[PDB]
């Protein structure tokens, strides 16, 4: 009967990487992976988290990270065409418009 | 030829010693002499 609890990580690939790819990193880049592993999927059950990620270079992420279970919904988010430019430039203008402060000709 | 880049480090603490306990201990036991001797 517990509600939702919302994590939001950001540049998701500044910590989780491939294992076995970085050297150097005396070992620290390479335990925090398979806790956050362990910690999202474990041998106890968890019901009621929902784990939010962006990124710029998707294909960099580990594998094991993005099965069904752990990430499922993968969404890319591309440039628009006239009528998605269309409708962002209609909510920018809007409070300009309702003032009169917006000229009668653009 | 090949240089290394650099390096990195880590670090793991030890426990400290403040030792500082005894210094009340002292001074209790120097109050329990002097009223010692002046019961006497």
């Amino acid at each position: 009967n517990s509600g939702l609890h919302i994590i939001i990580f950001d540049e998701i690939d500044a910590i989780c990487k491939q294992r076995g790819s970085m050297a150097g990193s005396t070992g620290v880049h390479d335990t925090v992976v398979n806790q956050l592993l362990s910690k999202i999927d474990g041998v106890e059950q968890l019901n009621n988290i929902l784990v939010i990620g962006m990124t710029n270079r998707p294909d960099l992420i580990d594998e094991a990270l993005l099965r069904p279970g752990r990430l499922e919904v993968k969404m890319e988010i591309g440039l628009p065409d006239e009528k998605g430019r269309l409708q962002i430039l209609h909510i920018h203008t809007a409070r300009m418009r309702g003032h009169q402060l917006l000229s009668a000709d653009v | 030829m090949a240089e290394d880049a650099d390096m990195r480090n880590e670090l793991e603490e030890m426990q400290r010693r403040a030792d500082q306990l005894a210094d009340e201990s002292l001074e209790s036991t120097r109050r329990m002499l002097q009223l010692v001797e002046e019961s006497k």
